[PDB]
């Protein structure tokens, strides 16, 4: 068929090899963290008490830990998201996706993770 | 923009591989002796497969070699024979950083991801991946 | 914070610690028996001690099983359990995620802190690392 | 062992000996008043639902007997000190930490007993 | 006093023997660049209007067969090769020579490459 | 398909159920405006020396056919197409694509009728 | 293991696994940058015969071999060291040690055998 | 070997016979008083205390006597020489390298001279 | 910079290589059999030849030993010498950084625009590099 | 998350496939008898079909009834209900025309997808898509 | 830095304690019997150890006296008996002017780093605190 | 230019190599004798020797005539003709400045890398600057 090319086309058998994450260039990065913090929502009955999106801040609330909120960082790298325990930590692209310069350490990840430990304990 | 030339005439070049066998069609045909074990791509939506065979030096990091499969568009066979051509001779580096708008550009257009024309970069983002493993480092891959 | 629930009783008489280990006390007790030559960490102070064995596909670099054993705190058997469970199916750089996190909340009321309690930390980074050298890409290793 | 300046050098029991509490500088006492907010932050059932900072501006939240907000006082006196009980006061340094001049005031202090206070009741 | 700095000091036997390809730290890429630029933009069978630089600014000319520009991005997603078709692409200096943070390695094969297959047809 | 709805996810279908496509509105209106461009282009009657699209704005230097200029308009009926043989017309969405507010069709047509015709004679 | 926090806290050891050299963030690479030099050069005059460390900047005056400076480079690519061995050398994070965009070689160590070799001959 | 110009096309061998070493592209001057720069910063074991780069301006520390400083002025004439020692001077390209234009001779000549003159006793 | 001490020092009584060879002079001296197969470089136009031999091992990667042969001036062997001294128990990244200025600093005071004095440089470069293509990775040689 | 029930309890018995279907298999059913030719609606490889049968008060475009068939999983069900309470007794605009958060929503915690479990945007949009060229309005549809 | 000497000279030959001491070794010697408290610190993994012992007029504040033990390295000896003197009719909380900073550089030239050999650093801060506590003042204290 | 003629026809008939040298056989073959001291450039690794001798009026400073040697391609002979064509009845300001593109263009559209295609641009060099030594004027030459 035609249009648009690979996720579109219907043979259904492009989509299971490998393909770069993104192509265009920053907005999928935050869009795939966007969709996180949606899925991350149901299931607590607190220790999430709403996401809310704001120009320039994301804040993902915790309260049942304790939580920082992030912002734009300036340039060098930009946007930490390391949580105390090891300090805060830079992140920079380095192939698809905003990657620690330290280890392989990814934004998205992190906080998927801290709010489901919550479920956990 | 111009002639390839691929005009699918007399009807010996659409499409290579396909047109040498013997036996032909003949809807149990299976592609042996030689395998992939590399890139693979196809859209069977307009029915256009082509397979990326590399060989590189671990040493060395040059491309030995490429073969292409193209089981596709007459056009699309020559866009994949000019980048095979370009890469063997060049190191790994010229493999890497392959668009999407080179081979489009090869063609006639250079539109990103040709709906049914154009398979090569996949396949040759796949078998250069494939490598990666057996280079033994994980690290670049991901 | 929530219960595991661990019992801690009786005849143990602290913990976990006993079952694992095994001839028991003996006070000629020695560490054993299977090894595939990862991790090992332990503070003598703190009485807790972990070996991580993880299993790894070299094709993809993604964890394929992780096995655990814990002595110590009641908390760091569930901190060593649910970081294992995650891992799996999932590449290198998660379990790194996985373990800070892990640490971070399993202790419970945050106090940003390091612990000896779980382990986990050494335990982690040791396992990545000793990996990287036998994959033998070493330069990306430091 | 080696490294670093001071009482970094760990031969094993230097945390039994005294030191003084910042060798760098102001920004300790911050680091210290933050991780106990953090600490004091789970184990409350809705007593604590909001804790973001944001850019050298924190907030305390308590619904349910009502909170103040504590942010950087500009340069006279610096950091600002809110209260409805006791009005509001400010601060100078007698430690490197905070002055006691009227009356032993430590921001640090003053968080902690009320945060701990619905841990509690 | 001998001949001559820093390229120089070598016997000239070094274009078999490995040393760096050149580092910029600022001074080095824009002339190599230039050189580049003049280089791409003849043989072609079809019409190439004249590169014009206007300083600050860069206009690589290729055929009709598609047309990237090719400008510096300030600081953090340096050097953006804003292809229309494909996008933006950013790349940060890391082996000697420009490497981007969504892709493999090497700047410089993407740009003999495409102006090859403009060539070509 | 898992990620990324709706024009990178299909269970194999919904190019042939009606349901809108497209939309950025920014990115994605010129990146199909420039694929319908580039495939109307071809087979022309007379050499096309370039088209560069610098950064929202184009050039298109076409001695064969139409010598339209697209450009972006600032806010207030957002983008600029200027046809010579017809005049100046603004567009804003009405479809999900720029329709015009002097005609009722869209920009993506005006290429059409102008591009194509040169590709017959 | 409890304060000061990472560092200095032990279990009656200061580590037995090896630990990634963290960010926090900026000011910290800077203060161990300087640390390196005046440790290498120390209980020798010879090396360097003084050293001045002004707010932002830090020039040695050695006589006896040339001279190598260091100052901060701005955003992007953050340090700058300037050495009449190669030129200015250009160092971004990749290790969470400032590594060389050139082979990859942490500026650290640059200084180790610099210093030496001076006190050597 | 092949690529780009100039310096790098020769087969090496022509080297002796005459060549143009052109501007590559007008960065140009930096490297070579850069070059000259080297030259007086060693070669002397009890003089030229310290050499400073930092970036655009440039700093050249020489001890008791007297003390010039040389620099790139912005385009308007295009290198200033601060002396006491002789006074003023300006320089323009006669031939692709800097002639005084009070003197007659070019820059590099007077540097050479008066530093090595200092070595001599 | 002060004298190492320099050329034809000491009891050999002229250089290293006059003293090592086995067969001396002799004009149809030749050199075998054993070799690494590390880097070799040699400009006979400056009179000298290097060929650094590292040991590496793979796992952390640390250099374990390094041993140099030099060929050009006596003076030439003590910088050689304090280089294979530190460059070992270091990472493989930490013993290329030689350039100009620091083999000038090693046999003296610099003069910073030397030509040839010695080849370390490329020696060490391309010893490292020979290394990581022998691991079967090429991607830190370009 | 809540149960309508979404397994349709009990002797259905599995969802609301078996439901309407009923009879089982049989490998031979149709659609039968009256069709009103409005928007219809399935995806194989979900196994699930929607069918949303529209009466329209030709004036300002109110839905005076509209019933439903679902076909799929027993949480899908839920969608065409609450949508077609909405859609009654007002204009269908302001009561519809919503893709991935709708379906999101309702299905339980958001994937943010329309595809494919519930098919309720896509049934939705071909009835009254289908309704409007009818009307003889199709300018401000396409 | 200049010559103690470190090691032998001037006919000590080790340290300057141990040329007073007497039991020697004996393996069984220790800290008796009356002391003045003060502070005190020993490291034993550097095997170093100082022990300042202040002698404080309480009217002024002022030291009166103050002397040194130092066990560890003869660099250190000097660093001990420069600091004494100093600040020895000088007003003791001013007088001490140690953070860090000052003790580096009596060792022979500051590293800007603490030592690891000097514990100076952590006796002096005991002992200005001892007098504090003695002096019943607790506000100036903490 | 499509055809320099790059193969050179008819009765060359191997480039103008053979055409030129000669003397055949003799047995005293070698280049003698006469010479008149301009510019003469060529390399034996590239196979080409050439050689432009300007003769230049020094009244109206005119290049009076100036022609060629070509060894090498058959190519740079139409360049070499060309260009000497334009230099005569052009002054020195022309006959210096030499380029570069010149040699490029004649034989393509200019590649902006030409390595060793001619080495005429260095034999007219040569050639008007031994004229301004002889003449006297080695400032105007720098």
């Amino acid at each position: 068929v035609e249009s648009s090319t690979d996720g579109q086309v219907v043979p259904q058998e492009v989509l299971n090899l490998p393909l770069e994450k993104a192509h265009e260039e920053a907005d999928d990065y935050l869009d795939h963290l966007l969709d996180s913090l949606e899925e991350l929502s149901e299931a607590h009955p607190d220790c999430i008490p709403d996401v809310e999106l704001s120009h320039g801040v994301m804040t993902l609330e915790i309260p049942a830990f304790g939580t920082y909120v992030i912002n734009k960082q300036p340039p060098n790298k930009q946007i930490w998201l390391a949580s105390p325990l090891s300090g805060p930590n830079r992140f920079d692209l380095l192939n698809g996706e905003w990657v620690s310069l330290r280890n392989g350490t990814k934004l998205t990840d992190i906080l998927t993770e801290e709010v489901e430990k919550a479920i956990s304990k | 923009g111009s002639h390839m030339s691929s005009i699918t005439k007399r009807l010996y070049h659409p499409k290579v591989i396909e047109h040498y066998t013997h036996p032909r069609n003949v809807g149990s045909l299976d592609k042996k002796l030689p395998n992939v074990g590399t890139g693979l791509v196809g859209a069977p939506a307009c029915g256009d497969v082509m397979r990326l065979q590399i060989k590189v030096n671990d040493s060395t990091g040059v491309i030995e070699d490429v073969k292409f499969k193209t089981f596709g568009c007459g056009s699309a066979i020559a866009s994949s024979s000019y980048m095979t051509e370009l890469v063997q001779g060049m190191t790994l580096d010229d493999a890497a950083k392959i668009k999407n708008t080179e081979i489009a550009k090869e063609l006639s257009l250079p539109p990103v991801k040709l709906h049914c024309s154009m398979l090569a970069e996949d396949a040759i983002k796949a078998a250069i991946k494939d490598y990666k493993s057996k280079r033994n480092t994980p690290t670049m891959l991901s």
